[PDB]
C-alpha cells in the first residue's frame, strides 16, 4: 500500500556494529573510520556510486565478560589531516583541535555525530583514475583514538564495540550489486579462477 | 537517411530517433565540435567484448586530444554512436551500455585501465571484469543492437562527477561496454567478421 | 578523360571549385563503409586512416546512399594539388549468393564559380 | 506502380519521375500513338553494347512504319523507355544516352549504319565505334541504370534538324546507345543473362 | 606611463603618441592577439645595424608561428614597438624604418634572406646591403630614436601585397631596419652595451 519503506533513508537506518575493539592488559588503540570492513554495508553501499551522509557513533564499553568497573575513559576524534597519536603519552592527546569525550564505564554509552567530512561534494566508493598510487579515492572520514586516562596502567581489560547510524542519506547513479566474493578491502578484485554463477542450477529447462 | 555535418566531419546515419539520454539530463554549460570515428572492431563468432575509457579514448587523436594535455582542467558531456554493418542473413545481439567510474579488477597495469583509442577486450564478460554480473547491466544507460531489427545505437551522456572540474589525464569519467549477449552466427560462405564502428562527439566542452 | 580537363588545355589560367561524385555499382545486398578524405594544397598525403580522419573527410556507407559527392573548395593555376584519398573504413560485408567484388565509378565537374582565361592552342 | 495505356498498347511501369528531357524542350507541333516494345537483348557477362538508329528502328513494324515509306516527309519527337529485369543478387551499371547524328566509323556497309529493329552491337565501346571517347558521353542526354538502385530509364527527345522536314528513309536523326560501363556479375547458379527491354513512343508526329 | 595588456602579455610603455601609420592606412579586415617581445640586441660602440624579416620573425615562436605552417594562406598588418634603455650620460641616434620587399644583395644563402627570430646584422650599412643609399631611407615609414630626447619608436604597418593572400612560408612582406646613424658614445665606467628591445603585435590577422 505504502512505498515509504523502500526510501533511501529507511534503507540505511538502524545503527549496526562497525568495529569491536579489545584493549587487554601499548595502552591505546587507533580505529580509522571505514565502512568497507564487513560484508554487509559494503554490498549495500556499492549499489550506488556517490553517497553523501553524516555518521552517528555510539560506544558500548564493558569488560571482556559483561561487567562494569568505575573507570574513566577518553575517546578522541582525530579529524582528517591531523596527525594521529603515536604513544600513550603523546603530545596529540592534549591537542585542543582534536575533540574528545570523557565518560565513565558506568554511564549510558557516549554518542557522537560526525558531519560530512569530504572536500568534494559526495563520497565515492569507485574511483576510476589515479590520485597521484593505486586506484583509490581520498574519502578519509577520520580516526578514533581510545585510551584510559591517567599516567599509570589501569588493571582492567577494556573491550568496547562501536555502533554507527547513517543519517541524511543521498545516493546517486545506481550500479549492479556484486555477486562475486570479496578478496581485499580496497579494490574490486574477484577470484578469477572460479566464477560463481548468479543463480542456482536445475535439471532441464522444463523441470520447474 | 540523413547527413550529419558538424565541424569538417560528415557521417551518414538514418532518421533513428532512439536516442537514450543518460539519467534524463542534457549536457549543458554553467557548471572539438566534430565527429571522431574510431577504428572498427571485427565481431567474430567467438569475440567476448570491448570497452573504451572516456575521455582517455580522445587523447591520442588531434585537436581535442592536444587540448587534453593542456589547461589542467576539463568538463564536457559526450555523444556516442555505435553502429553495426551486417546483412539480413546474420544474427546476433549486442548490449551497448555506459558505466560511470568503471573500475576494473585483477584475476592492473597502466595499459588496461586506460586502453587508449583502440580499446581493450573483456576477459570474463559474465562478471564484466569487475565482479558485478552482466545480467544487471541494464540499470545503466543502455541500448540493444539486435541485428534482426536495427543497426545503430546512440547515447547522450552528460558530465557526472563530484567536483565540477577534473584533470582529464589521470581520472576517467566513465566507460563504454559493447558486449555480444547473443553470439554472432551465419552460414558457411558469408562474411565471417562483422565491423562495429564507434563515433564520438564532445558536447558542451569547457576548459576554464 | 573528363570534358573539364580537355577544355582546360585550350586556355592558360583557371580558378574555381570542382565537385567529384562517386557511385557504387555493387549488389543490393552488400554493405560497408568508405572514407573519402581530401587534403588541401601544401599538406602531405596521410599515411594512416586516423590522420586522414582529422582533416576534411566524408564517411560514405553504401548500405544507404549509393552515390556521394565531394566539393574541392579551390584550385588555381598561373604544386598546388588537392590530393583525394579513399580509405576502407570497414570491410566489405556480403551475404550468401552476392558477388564478393564490386566497382566504383568516379565523375567530376566544375561549379558555378569556375572561370578560365587567356586562350591558347594545344 | 502505374499502367500506361495509349493506343491499344499497355505497359506496366512504376511511378518513376526520373524523366530527362533532351535539352530542356518538349516535343511540340507547329514547325502511331502507341508503344512499340522491341525485342529484348540478353546482357551477358561479356557483352559490349548495343545501338539503335532512329527512326529507322520503326520502319519494319506496322502502322508507323508503313507511314514511313509513304508521304516523303517526316517530323516527330520520341519517348524512349529502357528498363532492366534483374534480382537483388546481380550487379552492374548501364549508360543509356542519345546521340544526334551518330555517324559511325570503319576499322561502312548498308547494314550497320541502319541496323533496323534488332539493333547492332558495338565493336570497340571505349571509342563508341566513332573515335570519340566513352568518358565524355555524359554531355549528351543520358541516364544511368545502376542495378543496385533502379531498373528503368526514360528520355524525352524532341525533333532536332537543320531543316523542319526530312525524308525518313535515308536520314536517321539520332542514335540510342546502351553501354555496360560496369560489367554484369553474379554468382554461380543465378540467371546468366539479364534482359533489356526498349519501348518507343512517337510524340507529336506530323507528315505534312 | 601606461600598462598595455592584450592577450596574456603585459608591457609597460609611456604615453607617447608618436605613432607613425605607414602610408596613412590602418590595418583592417575585408580583403595571436598578444605581444611577442623578442630577444634584445646589444648596441655597442661599433655595431653596424640589424634587420628582421616579416612575418618570418614570428614562425619560431608559439601560437601565431604554429598557425603559420598551417592553412597555406596569410594576411595581416603589424604593430612594431622598438625601444632603447639608456641613461642620461649616453648619446646616439637610431633610424627605425620598415621597407616593403626588402631584397638583399650579395658581395645569398637561405639563412640571411630570412634570419628568423634573432635577426641578422648589416655588413655595409651605407648601402643597406642592397645598393640603395642610407641617406634616402626616410622616404619609407621611419622614426628616429635620439637618446637625448626619447627612447621608444612605434610604427603601424598595414598589409601591402599585389595579391590579397600569400603563403607566409616563402614570401616575406617587409623588413625592419634599425641603423645607428650617429654612433653610441659614453665615458669610461658607464654601461658599455645598451639593449634594444623589439615588440611585435599582429593586427587584424586572417587565414581564410
Amino acid at each position: 500500500h505504502s512505498t515509504q519503506e523502500t526510501a533511501i533513508g529507511n534503507f540505511f537506518s538502524r545503527a549496526g556494529l562497525v568495529s569491536i575493539i579489545t584493549m587487554p592488559t601499548d595502552g591505546y588503540v587507533n580505529w580509522d573510520i571505514d565502512l568497507m570492513g564487513y560484508a554487509q554495508l559494503r554490498r549495500k553501499c556499492e549499489l550506488f556510486t556517490y553517497m553523501r551522509f553524516d555518521a552517528e557513533f555510539t560506544f558500548v564499553v564493558a569488560k571482556p565478560n559483561g561487567v562494569l568497573v568505575p573507570q574513566l575513559l577518553q575517546y578522541m576524534y582525530v579529524p582528517p589531516g591531523a596527525p594521529k597519536p603515536t604513544s600513550r603519552d603523546s603530545f596529540a592527546w592534549q591537542t585542543a583541535t582534536n575533540p574528545s569525550v570523557f565518560v565513565k564505564m558506568t554511564d549510558p554509552p557516549a554518542q557522537v555525530s560526525v558531519p560530512f567530512m569530504s572536500p568534494a561534494s559526495a563520497y565515492q566508493w569507485f574511483y576510476d583514475g589515479y590520485p597521484t598510487y593505486g586506484q583509490c579515492p581520498n574519502n578519509m572520514m577520520g580516526t578514533f583514538s581510545i585510551r584510559t586516562v591517567g599516567t599509570e596502567k589501569s588493571p582492567h581489560s577494556i573491550t568496547l564495540r562501536v555502533y554507527m547510524r547513517i543519517k541524511h542519506v543521498r545516493a546517486w547513479i545506481p550500479r549492479p550489486l556484486r555477486n562475486q566474493p570479496y578478496l581485499f578491502k580496497t579494490n574490486p578484485n574477484y577470484k578469477g579462477n572460479d566464477i560463481k554463477c548468479t543463480s542456482t542450477s536445475r535439471d532441464k529447462i522444463t523441470t520447474l | 537517411v540523413a547527413q550529419l555535418t558538424i565541424g569538417n566531419s560528415t557521417i551518414t546515419t538514418q532518421e533513428a530517433a532512439n536516442i537514450v539520454i543518460a539519467y534524463g539530463e542534457w549536457p549543458e554549460y554553467c557548471p572539438v565540435n566534430r565527429f571522431f570515428t574510431l577504428d572498427t572492431k571485427s565481431w567474430a563468432k567467438d569475440s567476448k567484448g570491448w570497452y573504451w575509457k572516456f575521455p582517455d579514448v580522445l587523447t591520442e587523436v588531434g585537436v581535442f586530444g592536444q587540448n587534453a594535455q593542456f589547461h589542467y582542467l576539463y568538463r564536457s558531456g559526450f555523444c556516442v554512436h555505435v553502429q553495426c554493418n551486417a546483412s539480413k542473413f546474420h544474427q546476433g545481439a549486442l548490449l551497448v551500455a555506459v558505466l560511470p567510474e568503471y573500475v576494473l579488477g585483477t584475476i592492473p597495469p597502466y595499459a588496461t585501465t586506460q586502453p587508449g583509442q583502440v580499446g581493450a577486450v573483456l576477459t570474463h564478460p559474465y562478471v564484466l571484469d569487475a565482479g558485478i554480473p552482466l545480467s544487471q547491466l541494464t540499470v545503466c544507460p543502455h541500448q540493444w543492437i539486435n541485428l534482426r531489427t536495427n543497426n545503430c545505437a546512440t547515447i547522450i551522456v552528460p558530465y557526472m562527477n563530484t567536483v565540477p572540474f577534473d584533470s582529464a589525464l589521470n581520472h576517467c569519467n566513465f566507460g563504454l561496454l559493447v558486449i555480444p549477449v547473443v553470439p554472432l552466427d551465419f552460414n558457411a560462405g558469408a562474411t565471417s567478421e562483422i565491423p562495429i564502428t564507434v563515433t564520438i562527439a564532445p558536447m558542451c566542452a569547457e576548459f576554464a | 578523360s573528363t570534358i573539364l580537363g580537355q577544355l582546360c588545355r585550350y586556355y592558360t589560367q583557371w580558378s574555381g571549385s570542382l565537385e567529384v561524385t562517386f557511385m557504387f555499382a555493387g549488389s543490393f545486398m552488400a554493405t560497408g563503409k568508405m572514407l573519402i578524405a581530401y587534403t588541401p594544397p601544401g599538406g602531405n598525403v596521410p599515411a594512416d586512416r586516423i590522420t586522414a580522419m582529422l582533416g576534411t573527410h566524408v564517411i560514405w556507407d553504401f548500405g544507404l546512399q549509393s552515390s556521394v559527392t565531394l566539393v574541392v573548395p579551390w584550385i588555381s593555376n598561373t604544386y598546388t594539388t588537392g590530393i583525394i584519398t579513399i580509405w576502407y573504413q570497414t570491410n566489405y560485408v556480403v551475404p550468401i549468393g552476392a558477388p564478393t567484388t564490386a566497382y566504383i565509378v568516379a565523375l567530376a565537374a566544375a561549379q558555378d564559380n569556375f572561370t578560365m582565361k587567356l586562350c591558347k592552342d594545344t
